[PDB]
């Protein structure tokens, strides 16, 4: 599954 | 042995009537999932997810790359004005996922590009992001900050492995096959050259080694490869050239090694 | 910016009147907004399937485009591309073997 998260630049 | 990759592209010029945003993810080098800002749901690309996966596992995958193009479409901006440009043609790409060794050994990875260069990676073993330019340290101090290594690695280490292993069961009869290729040796000549090509067409899995042979004996002098390319449906193709003199066709072989092939198979033109 | 490198072939061995696939893959190339369309003598050739936009590890834009074909002698195969690195059109001819 792909990954949820909220890595934001 | 096995690899589970995801990656995503955003585009601020993907053309017209082309979406901006597409995301895709592949099970030992196959596509088997797809999402893209247009149709803006992620949907099966084998029959065999298809067949061992069901509606609420696509609103959730649907879910987390809804979540991803919103993340990126405001990254497009965001390196935009950490780069001080002033719009043009730009894209943001990462891919991440996990790889099972023949081992047993696992890897995993995430690593970004903007404008199609490595911009941020990363390290599971430090639980640091390596920045690969001066752009990306406002990025990496903001994730090291956040302790978003935490959650990166318990699903690079935990949940992509877990359901790698599930994906290759699901798939062993298509990802496990063998597909003979089928190969043509031909010959053109021009400017006083003869130039033998031989193609291997439709062999299935990918690695194969193809080889020109002169009186039995290997040769590479002049000799040249197109590398591995994919046809429509899941098998490759490959094609190799020699430059021969003209009159002297009948002392070439072309080899083929293939998975598929227990003796390599030896071809005339 | 990178050009594309393209290559032409069919999908199967061709033989003139057999049904077949031709395929027209370009790679290695940036930015990723690309036009690559089948031709049959001059003409875009009917019913091409073009690929999701995917990339290689080292982040390199790709493409494959396919359409069903029934080679004939006499008629001439290519693969015309236009990218932003190009001043004008390639085109990229199939050579039959046959």
């Amino acid at each position: 599954i792909r990954h949820e998260n909220r890595m934001v630049l | 042995l096995h690899t589970l990759r995801y990656i995503s592209t955003a585009m601020t010029d993907p053309g017209p009537g082309q979406p901006w945003f597409v995301d895709v993810g592949y099970v030992d080098g196959e596509l088997f999932t797809h999402y893209n800002s247009t149709a803006r749901r992620a949907v099966p690309r084998t029959e065999w997810i298809a067949a061992n996966t069901d509606q609420q596992y696509w609103d959730s995958e649907t879910q987390t790359s809804q979540r991803s193009e919103q993340i990126d479409r405001d990254g497009l901006g965001i390196l935009q004005r950490r780069y001080n440009q002033t719009g043009g043609s730009h894209t943001v790409q990462w891919m991440y996922g996990c790889d099972i060794l023949e081992d047993g050994t696992i890897r995993g990875y995430r690593q970004y590009a903007y404008d199609g260069r490595d911009f941020i990676a990363f390290d599971k073993g430090t639980m640091t992001f390596t920045a690969a330019v001066p752009e990306a340290v406002p990025t990496k101090r903001k994730w090291e900050e956040g302790d978003y290594a935490e959650g990166l690695k318990q699903y690079l280490e935990e949940t992509c492995v877990e359901w790698l292993r599930r994906y290759v069961e699901y798939g062993k009869a298509e990802l496990g096959r063998r597909e003979r290729p089928e190969v043509r040796v031909w010959g053109k000549e021009a400017d006083g050259i003869l130039t033998l090509s031989c193609r291997a067409h439709g062999f299935y899995p990918r690695p194969i080694a193809v080889s020109w042979l002169k009186d039995g004996a290997v040769r590479g002098q002049d000799a040249q490869s197109g590398g591995i390319v994919p046809n429509g449906d899941g098998t490759y193709h490959t094609w190799v050239t020699i430059d021969a003199q003209p009159g002297d066709g009948d002392k070439y072989q072309c080899r083929v090694e293939h998975a598929s092939l227990p003796q390599p198979g030896l071809y005339s033109w | 910016d990178l050009t594309p490198k393209v290559q032409v072939y069919s999908r199967f061995p061709a033989s003139a009147g057999t049904k077949n696939v031709l395929n027209c893959f370009a790679a290695g190339f940036h930015p990723p907004k690309i036009s690559i369309t089948l031709m049959k003598d001059g003409v875009p050739m009917e019913g091409a399937q073009y690929s999701d936009m995917s990339f290689n590890d080292d982040w390199t834009f790709q493409r494959l485009v396919h359409a069903d074909f029934t080679p004939s002698s006499g008629s001439t195969y290519a693969c015309k591309v236009e990218h932003e690195t190009l001043k004008e059109p390639q085109v990229y001819k199939w050579d039959p073997e046959f």
